[PDB]
């Protein structure tokens, strides 16, 4: 048995948010739903508030959540038992999203490498993006209005305790490197806006 | 109270083995069945098998053949499970969620594996000085670079903790040299300086290593 899931929904708060678990006859095989937040272990619902109800008929299954929270954001999986071979079946997940939280611009803050760095002959500069919703940055580099991609890392979306999001980006480059060019740039975009800092050797 | 609490997380090397327990307490051990769930970084639940700890029997999905083995102790209400010959791909957390006898209810904290070829190394500590660009309205802006170190985690306090305010510490980055490196940064008013001092305390436990690096300005 498989068990197909959409891939992620979103919702007002307050609203019905509706998840799907679609399966060979599921209608008469009892299904489970499974709740993930972030960083915790999953906790079973299948019905906890009573906006949680299960209904299931047909060849798909659907939990329905009503007066949606945002803490209600998290991973829903469907579960369900294959009698032809005495195993649990999960399905893919279903990402759910509110979209009632406030939208906000990064704030960035780019440090130059420090002298104690310079004389192990390494350099590095560190971009701090923060304060952004939703999570969903891209960064670029420059080194004097030149596009530089080599030796660049950065964090993927991580939400903050303030309920918003942040990353990092890292330039790896050398001292000789780091002082032959007149300023390097870190450019972050979010949402068609753009901020950027620069940082210079002076 | 229905509880399932599994052992600490585990860091090992391409080739080498691993075992996690997974400890059940508030239910009688052996009138209910025990799964184990795996969950790779960004990726889905995967069921990997059961065993029902009355006779022990074993039921491994077809991937989990061959690698996995689960046993459990009856004694102190244990259950195991031995990933042999980890790969890369099995980096992942591994749960031991409890099933009925018709629940599949209560579900463990998880356990976390990590595989990797990098080997224990203790990061270096540089100080973000504040100066300009890191001042904005009469607060500077001061940092800690904590890089190349492996494996996680780090802690960073400021000042031995005195300092919680205006503290920002950024979760860690994976460089594709397998080494992992954070910032933390502090806001705190620019007239500040001069006056007080600044130090951030790393500690880096797996490599028994922490650094209180003084920041000072430009």
């Amino acid at each position: 048995s498989v068990l197909t899931q959409p891939p992620s929904v979103s919702v007002a708060p307050g609203q019905t948010a509706r998840i799907t678990c679609g399966g060979n006859n599921i209608g008469s095989k009892s299904v489970h739903w499974n709740q993930q937040k972030p960083g915790q272990a999953p906790v079973l619902v299948v019905y906890i508030p009573e906006r949680f109800s299960g209904s299931n008929s047909g060849n798909t299954a659907t939990l329905t959540i009503s007066r949606v929270e945002a803490g209600d954001e998290a991973d829903y999986y469907c579960q369900v038992w294959d009698s032809s071979s005495d195993h649990v079946v999960f399905g893919g997940g279903t990402k759910l999203t509110v979209l009632g939280q406030p939208k906000g611009a990064p704030s960035v803050t780019l440090f130059p490498p420090s002298s104690e760095e310079l004389q192990a002959n390494k350099a590095t500069l560190v971009c701090l993006i923060s304060d952004f919703y939703p999570g969903a940055v891209t960064v670029a580099w420059k080194a004097d209005s030149s596009p530089v991609k080599a030796g660049v890392e950065t964090t993927t979306p991580s939400k903050q305790s303030n309920n918003k999001y942040a990353a990092s980006s890292y330039l790896s480059l050398t001292p000789e490197q780091w002082k032959s060019h007149r300023s390097y740039s870190c450019q972050v975009t979010h949402e068609g806006s753009t901020v950027e800092k620069t940082v210079a050797p002076t | 109270q229905v509880q399932l609490v599994q052992s600490g997380a585990e860091v090992k090397k391409p080739g080498a083995s691993v075992k996690v327990s997974c400890k059940a307490s508030g239910y009688t051990f052996t009138d209910y069945y025990i799964n184990w769930v795996r969950q790779a970084p960004g990726q889905g639940l995967e069921w990997m098998g059961w065993i029902h700890p009355n006779s022990g029997g074993t039921n491994y999905a077809q991937k989990f053949q061959g690698w996995v083995t689960m046993t459990r102790d009856t004694s102190i209400s244990t259950a195991y499970m031995e990933l042999s010959r980890l790969r890369s791909d099995d980096t992942a957390v591994y749960y031991c969620a409890r099933g009925g006898l018709y629940g599949m209810d209560v579900w463990g904290q998880g356990t976390t594996v990590t595989v990797s070829g990098a080997s224990t190394k203790g990061p270096s500590v540089f100080p973000l000085a504040p100066s300009s660009k890191s001042t904005s309205g009469g607060t500077a802006a001061l940092g800690c670079l904590v890089k190349d170190y492996f494996p996680e985690p780090v802690t960073v306090s400021w000042n031995s903790g005195a300092l919680t305010s205006g503290v920002h510490t950024f979760p860690a980055v994976l460089q594709s040299s397998g080494l992992y490196s954070l910032s933390s940064v502090v806001t705190v008013p620019s007239s500040s300086l001069g006056t007080q001092t600044y130090i951030c305390n790393v500690n880096h436990k797996p490599s028994n290593t922490k650094v209180d690096k003084r920041v000072e300005p430009k």
